[PDB]
């Protein structure tokens, strides 16, 4: 988002947009036909009233959503993970139903939950998108963004960072000397990460310290320990 | 000298709220003040405690709070994990909370403005007051307690009240991961292969459909390793299967299957090419 590129249509067609009270406030992605993910940071408080969501999918300009790519959807139930305590601020999974289901297309794919015993070094590059701000103090009225973000470990993370309870379950990435970070606005896009020519969901966007900040990596969810639950109702 | 006026700061430090831990005999409780407002910035504890194997069962009589920056949580756990139960927030009544534990945990979050009347709550203990009456006459146990004696178990149907046994009796024994596997289906109570000696790749293909993965990419037997009660699988005119049991027979074979992962999220999307 922050010191980015614009991408181009179909660069990224597993990132749906969230729409609540006619304003963008978190993002999503596909997973299957009628089943969608996102942070559950940002969709608390606002679960008595699935009728006041609307999914937008293909979303690629803010202009205007009259072309034949955007398919409005609503949501009929939403499931919050039960290991959430918004004190430690971990294991922050949400689960979306849309009421009817979308055909696959050209401009809609899914995401590729990821494997068990599946281990990714740090070091390796995976990519970021979302609608962001990009002055820290603004909105984003364009086309989506995208960049690209290193990978570092726990021990480096909890080093860089000491002021809060990193554990296990959390992931954290982002450049030494800073400039790139996608930490502000979007909370709710996938970090995505490839394996020979197929690309797999490796974290959902989760809060952090301040973007930008030299020595300051962002905060991700792991993917890997809750495939199994997404999969219990994915049907 | 002093630039703040003499009027008293609001100096609402911590949360100083209320009782923490309560049992059976007082029921009814309002958080700080029920006519007339609450603090604001607090966060008041209650712990509902109860006897070994009894769950809690919590009903609000009124509630009537701000729009959504203030909420109220439920847990059952506060001793080494906790799970979010039920959350409710906003004017307008609401259900009763069921919880599976003996401890029940309330909390309460507000902000530092627009404060409302509060919540007054009911506390109520008993027995399996979450969980519908069991089954009798050795009927199957649904989702939703309703007792059937035989119109499931993968049925060629939907006869079952709930109408969302999705569940299939196909699943792979042994094998070396998970699109690899012997393939077994239980008819009524006992899984068995499918009698693979006609095998076919429409078969293979609507096995490997039935499972949630890909087409037919390999269906190469071995030997009969296991002695099971084989039955047989054979096409069908429509697009069902019709799977004969054919128990107490010789010279069969299993069946051994790799179903192809599934389309995903591949760029399939025709970018075009910069000349550059
Ligand atoms: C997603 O994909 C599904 C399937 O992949 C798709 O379902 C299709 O919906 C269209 C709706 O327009 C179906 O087309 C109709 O089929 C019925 C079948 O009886 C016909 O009656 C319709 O009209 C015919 O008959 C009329 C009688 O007077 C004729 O006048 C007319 O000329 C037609 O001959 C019409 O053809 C289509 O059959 C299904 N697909 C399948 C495989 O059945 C769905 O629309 C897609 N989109 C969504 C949002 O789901
Ligand atoms: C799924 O996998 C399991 C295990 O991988 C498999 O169970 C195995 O079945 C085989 C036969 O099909 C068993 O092999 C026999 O086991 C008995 C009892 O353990 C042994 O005594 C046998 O040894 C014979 O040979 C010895 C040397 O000559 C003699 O001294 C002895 O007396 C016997 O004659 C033979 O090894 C095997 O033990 C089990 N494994 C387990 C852990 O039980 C199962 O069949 C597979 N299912 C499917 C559907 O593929
Ligand atoms: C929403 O945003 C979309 C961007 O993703 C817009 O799509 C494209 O918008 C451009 C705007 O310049 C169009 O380019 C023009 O197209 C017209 C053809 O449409 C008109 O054609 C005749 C005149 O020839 C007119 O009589 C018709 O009534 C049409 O109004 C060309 O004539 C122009 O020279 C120019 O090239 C694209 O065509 C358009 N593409 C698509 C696929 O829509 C979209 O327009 C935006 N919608 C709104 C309401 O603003
Ligand atoms: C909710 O129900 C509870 C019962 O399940 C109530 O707790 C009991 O309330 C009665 C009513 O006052 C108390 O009776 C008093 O007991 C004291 C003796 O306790 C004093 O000494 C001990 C130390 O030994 C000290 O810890 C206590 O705090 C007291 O200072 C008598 O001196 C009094 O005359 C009176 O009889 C019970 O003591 C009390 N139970 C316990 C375990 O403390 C509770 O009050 C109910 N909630 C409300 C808001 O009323
Ligand atoms: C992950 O992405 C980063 C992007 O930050 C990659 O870093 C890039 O690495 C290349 C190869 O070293 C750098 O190229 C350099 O170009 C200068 C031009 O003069 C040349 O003198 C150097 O010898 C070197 O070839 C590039 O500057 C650098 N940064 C970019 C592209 O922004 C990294 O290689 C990727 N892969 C990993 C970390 O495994
Ligand atoms: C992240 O979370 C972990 C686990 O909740 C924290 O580790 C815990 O830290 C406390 C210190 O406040 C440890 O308590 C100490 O244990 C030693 C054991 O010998 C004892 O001698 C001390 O008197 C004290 O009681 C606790 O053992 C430790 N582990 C657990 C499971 O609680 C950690 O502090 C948090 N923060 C960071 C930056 O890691
Ligand atoms: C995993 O990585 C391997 C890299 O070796 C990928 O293999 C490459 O696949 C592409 C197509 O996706 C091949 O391009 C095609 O090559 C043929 C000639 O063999 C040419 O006639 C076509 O027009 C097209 O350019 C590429 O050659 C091939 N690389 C090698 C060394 O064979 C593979 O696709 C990746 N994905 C998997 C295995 O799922
Ligand atoms: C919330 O607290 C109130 C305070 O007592 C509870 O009200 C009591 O509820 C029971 C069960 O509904 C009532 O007993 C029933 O009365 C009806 C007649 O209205 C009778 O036909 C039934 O056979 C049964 O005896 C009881 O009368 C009622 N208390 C009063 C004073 O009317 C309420 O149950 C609590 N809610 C929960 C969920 O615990
Ligand atoms: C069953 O699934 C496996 C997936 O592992 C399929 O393996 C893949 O097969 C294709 C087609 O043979 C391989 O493409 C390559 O094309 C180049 C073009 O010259 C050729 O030189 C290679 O020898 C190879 O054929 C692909 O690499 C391979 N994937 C892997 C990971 O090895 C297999 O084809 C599926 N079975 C059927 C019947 O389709
Ligand atoms: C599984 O595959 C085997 C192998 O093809 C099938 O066995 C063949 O069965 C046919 C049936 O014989 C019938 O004979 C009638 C006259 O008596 C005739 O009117 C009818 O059309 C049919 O031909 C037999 O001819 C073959 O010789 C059998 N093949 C072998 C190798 O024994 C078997 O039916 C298949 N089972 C299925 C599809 O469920």
């Amino acid at each position: 988002i922050v010191g980015g590129s614009n991408a181009k249509e179909g660069a990224w067609p597993w990132v749906v947009g969230l729409y609540y009270g006619g304003r963008l406030l978190c993002g999503a992605s596909l997973v299957s036909s009628d089943w969608l993910v996102s942070a559950a940071a940002c969709v608390y408080g606002r679960n008595l009233e699935p009728s006041k969501w609307t999914a937008i999918l293909g979303l690629h300009m803010k202009s205007n959503l009259t072309s034949p790519q955007t398919v409005p959807r609503l949501i009929d139930e939403i499931v919050i993970n039960p290991h959430y305590n918004r004190r430690r601020k971990d294991n922050a999974i949400a689960m979306m139903h849309l009421e009817f289901k979308v055909n696959y297309t050209d401009y809609i794919q899914p995401i590729c939950l990821p494997e068990e015993n599946q281990v990714f070094p740090p070091g390796r590059n995976c990519s970021i998108a979302g609608w962001g701000t990009v002055v820290y103090q603004g909105t984003t009225a364009n086309i989506l963004q995208e960049a690209d973000v290193p990978l570092l470990s726990n021990e480096r993370c909890q080093q860089q960072m000491p002021e809060y309870n990193i554990t296990e379950n959390m992931i954290c990435a982002g450049y030494e000397e800073g400039g790139i970070d996608s930490c502000q606005g979007d909370a709710g896009g996938p970090l995505m990460c490839q394996e020979n020519n197929r690309w797999f969901l490796a974290g959902v966007t989760s809060f952090g310290y301040k973007c930008a900040l030299p020595n300051r990596p962002g905060v991700y969810a792991r993917v890997s320990r809750f495939t199994e639950w997404i999969q219990s109702f994915l049907h | 000298e002093p630039t703040l006026v003499p009027t008293p700061p609001p100096e609402l430090p911590t949360d100083c709220g209320g009782p923490f831990e309560l049992w059976e005999p007082n029921t009814t409780f309002s958080s700080t003040n029920f006519p007339n407002s609450y603090p604001n910035l607090a966060f008041c504890v209650w712990i509902l405690n109860a006897q070994k194997g009894k769950n809690i069962q919590l009903h609000f009589q009124e509630f009537d709070l701000e729009n959504i920056n203030d909420v109220v949580e439920i847990r059952d756990g506060e001793e080494a994990d906790s799970l979010l139960l039920a959350v409710y927030t906003g004017p307008g009544p609401v259900k009763d909370v069921f919880s599976t534990t003996n401890r029940m945990t309330v909390l309460l979050i507000t902000a530092d403005v627009l404060a409302r009347g509060g919540f007054k709550a009911n506390f109520t203990t008993g027995y399996h007051l979450g969980i519908p009456e069991p089954c009798k006459a050795d009927h199957f146990q649904c989702k939703n307690g309703e007792c059937v004696p035989l119109v499931n178990l993968c049925d060629g149907h939907l006869h079952c009240e709930d109408g969302s046994d999705e569940a299939d009796c196909v699943r792979f024994f042994n094998g070396t991961t998970n699109n690899n596997g012997l393939v077994r289906f239980r008819i009524q109570s006992i899984w068995h292969t499918a009698c693979a000696e006609n095998w076919t790749t429409q078969i293979s293909n609507d096995v490997c459909q039935l499972l949630g993965l890909g087409s037919g990419n390999s269906s190469k037997p071995i030997f009969p390793t296991d002695g099971g009660p084989f039955v047989k699988l054979n096409t069908a005119p429509d697009g069902h299967l019709i799977l004969t049991p054919s128990q107490q027979c010789l010279q069969d074979s299993l069946i051994r299957l790799q179903c192809n992962h599934k389309s995903c999220g591949k760029k399939l999307a025709a970018q075009d090419i910069t000349p550059k």
